């Protein structure tokens, strides 16, 4: 199922939301329950963390290995999916007669400007350009 | 080798194993059962001879208290050992000849509901009364007496 | 103890008897103090600590102070008042403050290393505080 | 310690099976504490591994308690030695071992034979009949050579006891062999199959 | 050649069946964001000491259906021989 | 680079039955117990209560 | 109708008991005869009328 | 063989003996029977030295491997089982067939084991891997 999935558009959606840097904080020690009890009798010899728990009303505090494995009701998944869905997107207008795309960030005129050939080679990949207008 | 008090403490704390503090060790305590006949065998082999009032034995003990093995093999010089039991035959006959009434000790020596004694509290500090030893003659037996 | 060494204490046992007799009082209290409110590792630590002290006292009287004769020192080793195998380490250079022989048994550790307390403090991330599980030793090397 | 260990270790096996209506007392007698239903009395029927271990521990306790009595200064060295002598001669009367290993009648006989050998040389001259014969070494040796061979047997048996107690009993679909009563039904199977 | 090759191949079974009842690894991960600057990890794999006094850890009295058979071999018969009603 | 420590309250007087601290010499700094500030206590007090209020 | 007292009309099958298909599925309880025995293998002596020499021996 | 005289009658199966093989390399005779037993007869003592237990129903055939110390046995339980001749361990169970396995024969090269069955198939077995690498379906019965 996953060795042979080929939805390259879905692969892109995943790539553009996966965390690139390795998050190392998820290997820190557990929070010291005796510090939550206010009575950590080991002091600075305690290997466990002396800091605030996650608030138990936050759903990220209430996770199950089975939920996280099978992928059902996972809090962190929903916090990702919602923020990924809330990202802005292109969508064509209701004007079905429009087939024009504005293109920007081409830089200033001169050696930084893209040539008309540059757009020609990149965009005739997708379909037959009727006209290309350059505004350097 | 390490302090005698370590195994003593461990055994005493693990206790009757009913406490939840050592619940992790219950499964090790059962697994030791297949090696219990070995611990019996090695213990009884090393039982003091009657001319010794205490014998100190090397023990190999599970770190969690689960089993104590008496690690020695008790070896004897058989002329010395045949001799040492030779003197026992003399002394025990001489006692049975000379004692008015020989009260045999009662079996079992402790009652079925009597909980076992603690060595440190009951038996460590009471100095042992003398073993069965023949008074060797220092002139005739001087090759052996010391 | 003295019952099991057959010969009498040789020469100036009166110098060490009142101190050794106090270590005996210490050790018996450490055996019987309750294991409640203490880590499952902690309760054994006073045993190793008192056994270190007593061996160190006998050792210091003979080697550093020379206040007891070799016959009385060897008597203490014979009477098991001091661990000969721990004193054997304190003679070695680099071991003269070793807490207990259990911390130098490399074979018992997962990776075949010595105990962490044997690492010299100058080689640590020296703000780090140590309590080794075998005996609570904070560091015993340099 | 070995008695504390062995006592604890058999108690855990009782409690591991939730047989909380059985009680193992400190001399290792196994008492039912209540009248047993057919369910309870079936369920709690321990076998010869548990009981031969328990009776070996009973013998061990007779021995160590004989020494403990001496060490409490309430028996002398002669009564200890006579006491050890008595224990090893009468293991078949102070313990129940023979119930779980009738071949142990070999050693029971042999310690009876050594007692006659020892006593009739010991009780000679003014030394009469009665207690005091404490030459315990021949009798003691017999039970150490018993233990030599029973040690691997119980190691295997207590292993099998423990393993099904921890792993469960895999034995579904083990090949049942064909025996006296089962032959005539097995002939009819293989006939009808052929 | 067949005897020796097959012998040692099933020796590994029976030895591991009657027993049933430093070293390093260099690892070249594919997640090349990686260990710091490194195409490769190298790890010392020690073997954790088993306690000899510890009994079997897990239940194995479980039973589950056999794996389904390997897919049908085509039946490859001679054509049917017609039975008459006399047969 | 091509490839300070704290001080310890040592008392190596081996006869000082109560006082000796060999390898068990603490740092003089050593904060042998750690307790949160009352602000953190009040936050963490409600956390265990919310956990316990499940009943 | 009585039907529990039936014979094997259906075929027997096997190959899935303890320690079959995976060597770790042997339970640590093993039978009394599963002890190691007869471990020195006997072999027939040299010159036992072995096949090729027998063939020669017309 | 030459005179037909009955040397010896060996008794010890509980029911019908219906496989018998004399080992080519050992002083052993192997036999199996409807009683599920498989037995190694030491011909230097005329006595059953070893049993091979695991068959669930009647042993139909057995074959003794020409160069390994390996014995294979069929049964009505639709398995062929491979035995270590020495330790009696069941080195493989060939659970391929779907009806009683009627014959087996061994050879030194691959396929070291060939098996025939009442499911009308012949199977060729990889004795190293213990898996049937061919199924010959051509028989109707
Ligand atoms: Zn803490
Ligand atoms: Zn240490
Ligand atoms: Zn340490
Ligand atoms: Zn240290």
């Amino acid at each position: 199922q996953i060795a042979n999935n080929m939805d390259q558009a879905a692969h892109d959606r995943l790539r553009r939301m996966g965390r690139t840097q390795p998050y190392y904080k998820r290997n820190a020690p557990h929070i010291c329950s005796f510090f939550v009890k206010g009575e950590c009798k080991r002091g600075e010899e305690c290997p466990y963390r002396h800091e605030k728990p996650t608030d138990p009303d936050d759903p990220l505090s209430r996770q199950n290995i089975r939920d996280r494995y099978y992928g059902t009701n996972d809090p962190v998944a929903e916090k990702i999916l919602n923020r990924a869905a809330a990202a802005p997107t292109l969508s064509p207008p209701a004007d079905t007669t429009i087939t024009t795309l504005y293109i920007g960030n081409l830089g200033p005129s001169g050696a930084q400007q893209v040539t008309e050939k540059d757009l020609n080679d990149f965009f005739y990949q997708y379909g037959d350009i009727r006209c290309l207008r350059v505004l350097t | 080798e390490m302090p005698p008090e370590h195994v003593r403490k461990v055994i005493r704390d693990h206790g009757d194993m009913t406490s939840r503090k050592y619940r992790h060790d219950k499964r090790v305590y059962l697994g030791a059962l297949k090696y219990m006949p070995h611990a019996v065998l090695k213990l009884l082999e090393n039982m003091p001879m009657p001319w010794e009032q205490i014998r100190d034995v090397k023990v190999l003990y599970h770190i969690t208290g689960a089993i104590t093995f008496v690690n020695d093999i008790p070896r004897v010089i058989e002329p010395v050992y045949m001799a040492q039991w030779g003197t026992m035959w003399i002394m025990m006959r001489r006692e049975k000849r000379d004692r008015r009434h020989f009260k045999r000790m009662r079996f079992p020596p402790f009652d079925d509901e009597e909980p076992p004694l603690d060595y440190a509290d009951n038996i460590l500090d009471v100095e042992p009364l003398e073993p069965i030893q023949m008074e060797l003659d220092p002139e005739e037996d001087g090759a052996v007496a010391e | 103890k003295l019952r099991r060494v057959r010969k009498s204490p040789p020469e100036g046992w009166d110098l060490i008897e009142p101190t050794l007799e106090q270590f005996e009082a210490k050790m018996r209290e450490a055996e019987t103090e309750p294991h409640e409110g203490k880590r499952k590792t902690e309760i054994n630590w006073p045993i190793f600590r008192i056994h270190h002290q007593r061996s160190r006292y006998v050792y210091d009287m003979y080697y550093k102070k020379a206040e007891i004769s070799r016959e009385l020192y060897e008597f203490c080793l014979t009477a098991k008042f001091a661990d000969a195998a721990l004193i054997a380490k304190w003679k070695k250079q680099g071991y003269e403050n070793l807490c207990c022989v259990k911390c130098v048994n490399t074979r018992d550790s997962n990776f075949g290393t010595a105990c962490i307390c044997r690492v010299p403090k100058s080689k640590l991330d020296a703000e780090r505080v140590i309590e080794c599980v075998h005996c609570g030793c904070h560091g015993c090397s340099g | 310690q070995v008695l504390r260990q062995g006592y604890n270790m058999l108690n855990l096996l009782i409690h591991r099976k939730n047989l909380n209506y059985l009680h193992l007392d400190y001399n290792f007698n196994l008492k039912p504490v209540k009248t047993l239903t057919t369910k309870e009395r079936k369920k709690s029927r321990f076998g010869n591994a548990f009981h031969l271990c328990r009776e070996i521990l009973r013998l061990t306790k007779l021995v160590v308690d004989a020494h403990v009595q001496y060490r409490l200064n309430n028996v002398d060295a002669y009564q200890l030695a006579d006491g050890l002598q008595y224990i090893f001669a009468h293991v078949g009367q102070l313990t129940g071992m023979y119930r779980y290993k009738y071949k142990l009648m070999r050693q029971v006989r042999m310690c009876k034979d050594l007692k006659h050998l020892i006593y009739y040389r010991f009780n000679t001259g003014p030394v009469g009949k009665g207690p005091g014969c404490g030459f315990w070494a021949p009798g003691w040796r017999v039970w150490l050579f018993f233990l030599r061979g029973i040690t691997p047997l119980l190691e295997r048996w207590l292993g099998n006891l423990l393993s099904r107690q921890f792993e469960g009993r895999h034995s579904k679909g083990v090949a049942k062999t064909v025996t006296k009563q089962r032959v005539e039904s097995h002939f009819d199977l293989e006939l009808r199959a052929a | 050649d067949a005897t020796e090759k097959t012998r040692m191949a099933l020796e590994k079974i029976v030895n591991s069946k009657v027993a049933s009842a430093a070293q390093y690894i260099r690892y070249t991960p594919s997640q090349q964001n990686g260990a710091a600057g490194s195409q490769q990890r190298i790890i010392r794999m020690v073997e954790e000491q088993k306690d000899p006094m510890e009994p079997p850890k897990f239940k194995i009295n479980q039973k589950i259906p056999r794996a389904p058979p390997s897919p049908p071999a085509p039946v490859m018969h001679s054509p049917p021989r017609k039975m008459t009603a006399k047969d | 680079e091509k490839g300070e420590k704290r001080k310890r309250v040592r008392n190596d007087d081996s006869a000082d039955i109560d006082g000796y601290t060999g390898p068990w010499s603490r740092f003089i700094d050593e904060k042998t117990v750690a307790k949160p500030t009352p602000e953190l206590q009040k936050q963490m007090d409600e956390i265990v209560k919310k956990r316990q209020e499940k009943s | 109708m009585t039907t529990a007292h039936r014979p094997t009309f259906h075929p027997a099958r096997g190959g899935t008991a303890r320690g079959e298909g995976d060597l770790s599925k042997l339970s640590n309880q093993y039978s009394s005869k599963d002890m190691p025995s007869h471990t020195k293998m006997k072999y027939r002596q040299t010159g036992q009328e072995t096949e090729a020499d027998l063939r020669k021996k017309d | 063989l030459a005179s037909g005289q009955l040397k010896l009658s060996l008794t010890g199966h509980i029911s019908s003996v219906r496989a018998v093989k004399v080992s080519p390399r050992h002083p052993f005779l192997f036999s199996g029977g409807e009683d599920k037993q498989v037995k190694c007869w030491d011909l230097e003592y005329n006595k059953v030295i070893r049993h091979y237990h695991g068959h669930l129903s009647a042993v139909q055939a057995l074959s003794v491997h020409p160069s390994l110390d390996v014995l294979v046995t069929c049964a009505r339980d639709s398995t062929a089982r491979v035995w270590d001749m020495r330790t009696k361990a069941q080195v493989h169970c060939f659970a391929g067939h779907t009806n009683t396995v009627a014959d087996v024969v061994c050879q030194s090269v691959d396929p070291q084991v060939i098996t025939a069955s009442h499911d009308a198939t012949v199977r060729l077995w990889d004795l190293a891997a213990g898996r049937s690498m061919c199924t010959l379906t051509h028989h109707k019965k």
